[PDB]
C-alpha cells in the first residue's frame, strides 16, 4: 500500500480516522454507517496489498532470482494479473468517492453518503462477469497452487531459501503464499457481511436504502454464480475421474 | 516455533467472528466492533512449547457448499462454536458440521465451544426462547453433544467478557500438536 492511503485508514474506526470536533457534529446513525463503510474501504485497500504481495514479491521475484519450469509460477499464481486489476479499479473508486466527499482544508474529515451506486456498478455489468469468470477459474485452481507450492518447498533448497526471505520480515507474518491464496478465496464472500451492515444504518434515505438492497442482491447472485462454477482441478487427475464426478 | 491452522466453523449467529476478533485482539473492541475477520497469526506459548497458530473464520460461506471447504486444507485443530441462547444452533452440530468437518478433516480434532455463555442467566435472553418453548443451552447438553459427535472436548467462552477465550486458543494449541 501507499503511505497516503495507510495513514488515511490507520485508524480502528471511522470515528477514530476523522477529528473529534467533526465527529461530535453527526448524529449516532451516521457515525455506525460510515464506521462501516470505512471498514469496506479499509479491507479492500488491504486485499489489494495481499494481491500486491503475491504479484510483486512472490510471482516477480520467483520470475527475477529463481530457475522454476516453465508453467510452475503461474501454477503458483493463477488469475493473479486479472485479480489485482478488478480489485485496484474497484479500491481507485471506493477512495476517489472518499476524497471527493473531505471537507475543504482537511485530508481526514469526509461523509459518504451514496455508497449503493458504486456498488451496484461494481456487481453489475461487464465488471461483474469479469469477477464472476476470474473467482471461478481462481477458486477451481486454489487446491492446485497449494499443493504445487508444498512440493516445491519440500524438494527445492533455493525455492526454500527464496520464500523464508521474503517472509522473514514481521510485516509479513499473516501473508504467506498459501496465507495469501486463502485470503484471496474468502475475500468474495466478506462483501454480503459488511453490504448488510452498512444497510442496516442506511435507513435515512431511501434512494440509499433501495440502492444498498438492490447491491446486495447483485453480490449474493455472483456468489451463487462462482460457487457453481467451481471443480477443483488436481494435478495428474485422469478423465475416467473426471468424467466419474 | 511450529507453525499450526485453526479455523472456526458454526452458524452464522454462533459468535465466531467475534471470538476470533477478541482473542487476537490486544485491547477489547471498545469503539467499534469489526464486521468480518481477514486472519491472523498469533504466538502462543502452551506447556513450554512455541506455536505459531494461524486463525481462520468461516464466517460468509455458509451458504456456499463449494467455496466453504477450501478453507480446510491442512487444518490441525476445528473449533466447532454454537450459541448457549441458541438450541437451533446446537441441534445444526451433529447432521451438518460434524460429518463435513470429519469428511474434510479426517483425524483432526474437533473442540466443541458454547459461545456467549453470558447470555445463560440474561433475563432478555431466557424471556426470548421461553416464547419458542426454549431455553439457554445447558453445560450438559453441551458435553453430550461433545460426546456424541467425537470432539477432542468441550468448552465454553464468552467474547463480551473475555472469560474462557483464552483458554480455548491454549487447549485448541494443545489439540493441534498432539
Ligand atoms: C456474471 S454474474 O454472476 O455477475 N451474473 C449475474 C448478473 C448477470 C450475470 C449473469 N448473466
Amino acid at each position: 500500500s501507499m503511505e497516503m492511503d495507510e495513514k488515511d485508514f490507520a485508524a480502528d474506526s471511522w470515528s477514530l480516522a476523522v477529528d473529534s470536533s467533526f465527529l461530535q457534529q453527526h448524529k449516532k446513525e451516521v457515525m455506525k454507517q460510515q464506521d462501516v463503510i470505512y471498514e469496506l474501504i479499509q479491507t479492500e485497500l488491504h486485499h489489494v496489498r495481499t494481491l500486491k504481495i503475491m504479484t510483486r514479491l512472490f510471482r516477480t521475484g520467483m520470475l527475477e532470482e529463481l530457475h522454476l519450469e516453465p508453467g510452475v509460477v503461474q501454477g503458483l499464481f493463477p488469475c493473479v494479473d486479472e485479480l489485482s486489476d478488478i480489485h485496484t479499479r474497484f479500491l481507485s473508486q471506493l477512495l476517489e468517492r472518499r476524497r471527493q466527499a473531505l471537507c475543504p482544508g482537511s485530508t481526514r474529515n469526509f461523509v459518504i453518503h451514496r455508497l449503493g451506486d458504486l456498488l451496484i456498478s461494481q456487481f453489475s455489468g461487464p465488471s461483474a462477469e469479469q469477477m464472476c469468470k476470474t473467482y471461478s477459474e481462481f477458486c477451481s485452481r486454489h487446491s492446485k497452487a497449494l499443493k504445487l507450492y508444498k512440493e516445491l518447498y519440500a524438494r527445492d533448497k533455493r525455492f526454500q531459501q527464496f520464500i523464508r526471505k521474503v517472509t522473514r520480515p514481521a510485516v509479513l507474518k499473516r501473508h504467506g503464499v498459501q496465507e495469501c491464496i486463502l485470503l484471496v478465496t474468502q475475500r468474495i464472500t466478506k462483501y454480503p457481511l459488511l453490504i448488510s451492515r452498512i444497510l442496516q444504518h442506511s435507513h435515512g434515505i431511501e434512494e440509499e436504502r433501495q440502492d444498498l438492497t438492490t447491491a446486495l442482491g447483485l453480490v449474493k447472485e455472483l456468489l451463487s454464480n462462482v460457487d457453481e462454477g467451481i471443480y477443483q482441478l488436481e494435478k495428474g487427475a485422469r478423465l475416467q475421474e473426471i468424467y466419474n464426478r | 516455533a511450529i507453525r499450526k491452522k485453526l479455523v472456526i466453523v458454526g452458524d452464522g449467529a454462533c459468535g465466531k467472528t467475534c471470538l476470533l476478533i477478541v482473542f487476537s485482539k490486544d485491547q477489547f473492541p471498545e469503539v467499534y466492533v469489526p464486521t468480518v475477520f481477514e486472519n491472523y497469526v498469533a504466538d502462543i506459548e502452551v506447556d513450554g512449547k512455541q506455536v505459531e497458530l494461524a486463525l481462520w473464520d468461516t464466517a460468509g460461506q455458509e451458504d456456499y457448499d463449494r467455496l466453504r471447504p477450501l478453507s480446510y486444507p491442512d487444518t490441525d485443530v476445528i473449533l466447532m462454536c454454537f450459541s448457549i441462547d441458541s438450541p437451533d444452533s446446537l441441534e445444526n452440530i451433529p447432521e451438518k458440521w460434524t460429518p463435513e468437518v470429519k469428511h474434510f478433516c479426517p483425524n483432526v480434532p474437533i473442540i466443541l465451544v458454547g459461545n456467549k455463555k453470558d447470555l445463560r442467566n440474561d433475563e432478555h435472553t431466557r424471556r426470548e426462547l421461553a416464547k419458542m418453548k426454549q431455553e439457554p443451552v445447558k453445560p450438559e447438553e453441551g458435553r453430550d453433544m461433545a460426546n456424541r459427535i467425537g470432539a477432542f472436548g468441550y468448552m465454553e467462552c464468552s467474547a463480551k467478557t473475555k472469560d474462557g477465550v483464552r483458554e480455548v486458543f491454549e487447549m485448541a494449541t494443545r489439540a493441534a500438536l498432539q
